[PDB]
């Protein structure tokens, strides 16, 4: 039901640039720094898995913490916290049912208490200005999966599992919008998968080619073929299952030839 | 930081919270005050609030009421918006002796699926379209109201909650069990809106989903795979269901003219991909003349 296809697209393009995240903040946070929010992110990653949260559920979260973290200065032992106030608030907005309070308070293992939580919930809020619509790399790949030559269930998880693995590394991928990277892993998993390459009907409607995902591709290339030695291993470990078709352990192409 | 309005009276209770009416002491706006009872060590703010406000922040459109600001606190949280002066359902009771004039329901009509292809272009589904959450203001204008049942849907659209829409506007690939639904279900409940404007009677007043389904049927037909192909593998589609035959759409709304009866029967399709978009039935020849007349209270 394509009517309203395109303007949701166009709406979603205008929609990542006032939802980016200060492209470098980290180096204004003066207790934080990007290989803790890797630490959190995988975190995350473990959460979603253990009570079945959606995959975009995730990608909110995070968009909520780079946002947070973009204005906000925090101490590192306070970075829970906040990851954990988002992962409520993304869980609240995108599921039809989100843990309870009390779930959220006993996996931080009673670090935080359910009154910090849910005062942290409020200032995350507050801070985002309540905007917690926010456009995802996940939002952006499954519109791309509509344009696939038939359509291939090891495509689409392997294109999933590269677009969150750019989740955990601040550096480079915040320097990328959601739709852009998107689009490198879409072409990735699909080259790996099939030989195939980003579809000319994705250029007509997102307007990017392989030479303007070029610098972003050749980030996620190398995100994938050193993921197995990666300090985080959370997202690898999820791809294994075959709700995910067992697509983490693919080969990942040596060269792209672009 | 309520110190600039005044309150005047208690509206009504939607789906979450309180509605008042207020005026703001400075400006003199009066405005309708959604209360949010907080807490805490309960849930926080509730997820219904979450996706109403974040939500209708982006929605701006002359038939979407209008969210003014948000005033949070750490006990309450008020929504401050636009006011109106009624909700349709009192205005039909108060036609119910005389009628809506033709030209009163089409810009009604016309004006709702403005709002509500601005709503879908936007990733929103509303999700609860009924009279009662439809507003309308002495200057002839109807907007869409309490998106507390709303939320942002993606492309394709994944299994979302399954217990939304009241009862008599809830489409039938819900009533169905179907895993997917998506802005056909908000065209529906339009459907029977406008039907309901015009014989001033809910189209389908059910007691409970299976009689909800069976007054749909013996109204367009008990569906068939040719009628909706997919409809027999549907969850809850049972093959004990009567067989109703399809009554002439002339005997459904027996005062709509040709055009009118075309726009309504592709609002009430039973496959939700025939269904028509509320940007497509903009441009419907029922619209051809359409004006705005005011409405009155
Ligand atoms: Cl007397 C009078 C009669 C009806 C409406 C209103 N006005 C009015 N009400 C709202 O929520 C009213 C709400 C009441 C319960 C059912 C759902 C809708 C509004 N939300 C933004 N603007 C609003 N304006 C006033």
């Amino acid at each position: 039901v394509p009517d309203y296809h395109e303007d949701i697209h166009t709406y979603l393009r205008e929609m990542e640039v006032k939802c980016k995240p200060k492209v470098g903040y980290m180096k204004k946070q003066p207790d934080i720094t990007n290989s803790m929010r890797a630490i959190l992110v995988d975190w995350l990653v473990e959460v979603g898995e253990e009570y079945k949260l959606q995959n975009e559920t995730l990608h909110l979260a995070v968009n909520y913490i780079d946002r947070f973290l973009s204005s906000m200065s925090v101490l590192r032992g306070k970075l829970q916290l906040v990851g954990t106030a988002a992962m409520l608030l993304a869980s609240k907005f995108e599921e039809i049912y989100p843990p309870e309070v009390a779930e959220f308070v006993y996996i931080t293992d009673d670090t935080y208490t359910k009154k910090q939580v849910l005062r942290m919930e409020h200032l995350v809020l507050k801070v985002l200005t309540f905007d917690l619509a926010a456009p995802t790399v996940n939002q952006f790949l499954t519109q791309y999966f509509l344009h696939q030559q038939p359509a291939n269930c090891k495509v689409e998880s392997l294109a999933m599992f590269l677009g969150e693995l750019s989740l955990i590394d601040a550096d480079p991928y915040l320097k990328y919008l959601p739709s852009v990277i998107a689009g490198a892993a879409f072409h990735l998993a699909l080259y790996t998968v099939t030989g195939q390459s980003w579809p000319e009907s994705l250029i007509r409607k997102t307007g990017y080619t392989l030479e303007s995902l070029k610098p972003c591709l050749m980030d996620l290339h190398q995100t994938y073929l050193k993921a197995p030695q990666h300090a985080q291993q959370s997202i690898r470990e999820k791809y294994k299952n075959s709700k995910y078709h067992g697509v983490s352990l693919l080969n990942p192409p040596e060269t792209l030839n672009l | 930081s309520m110190e600039n309005f005044q309150k005047v009276e208690k509206i009504g209770e939607g789906t979450y919270g309180v509605v008042y009416k207020a005026r703001n002491k400075l400006t003199g706006e009066v405005v309708a005050l959604k209360k949010i009872r907080l807490d805490t060590e309960t849930e926080g703010v509730p997820s219904t609030a979450i996706r109403e406000i974040s939500l209708l922040k982006e929605l701006n459109h002359p038939n979407i009421v209008k969210l003014l600001d948000v005033i949070h606190t750490e006990n309450k949280l008020y929504l401050v918006f636009e006011f109106l002066h009624q909700d349709l359902k009192k205005f039909m009771d108060a036609s119910a002796l005389t009628g809506i004039p033709l030209p009163l329901i089409k810009s009604y009509l016309f004006q709702l699926l403005q709002g509500l292809a601005f709503c879908h272009s936007h990733r929103v589904l509303h999700r609860d379209l009924k009279p009662q959450n439809l507003l309308i203001n002495t200057e002839g204008a109807i907007k869409l109201a309490d998106f507390g049942l709303a939320r942002a849907f993606g492309v394709p659209v994944r299994t979302y909650t399954h217990e939304v829409v009241t009862l008599w506007y809830r489409a039938p690939e819900i009533l169905l069990g179907c895993k997917y639904y998506s802005t056909a279900v908000d065209i529906w409940s339009l459907g029977c809106i406008f039907a309901e404007m015009v014989t001033r009677r809910a189209l389908f007043p059910g007691d409970s989903e299976i009689d909800q389904l069976f007054r749909i049927f013996r109204t367009l037909g008990t569906p068939d795979e040719v009628v909706w192909p997919g409809v027999t593998s549907m969850p809850d589609y049972k093959p004990s269901f009567p067989k109703w035959a399809r009554q002439d759409f002339s005997k459904v709304v027996p005062p709509l003219d040709e055009d009118g009866r075309s726009l309504l029967s592709q609002m009430l399709h039973y496959d939700p991909n025939k269904r028509i978009s509320a940007k497509a039935a903009l441009a419907h020849p029922f619209f051809q003349d359409v004006t705005k007349p005011v409405p009155h209270l």
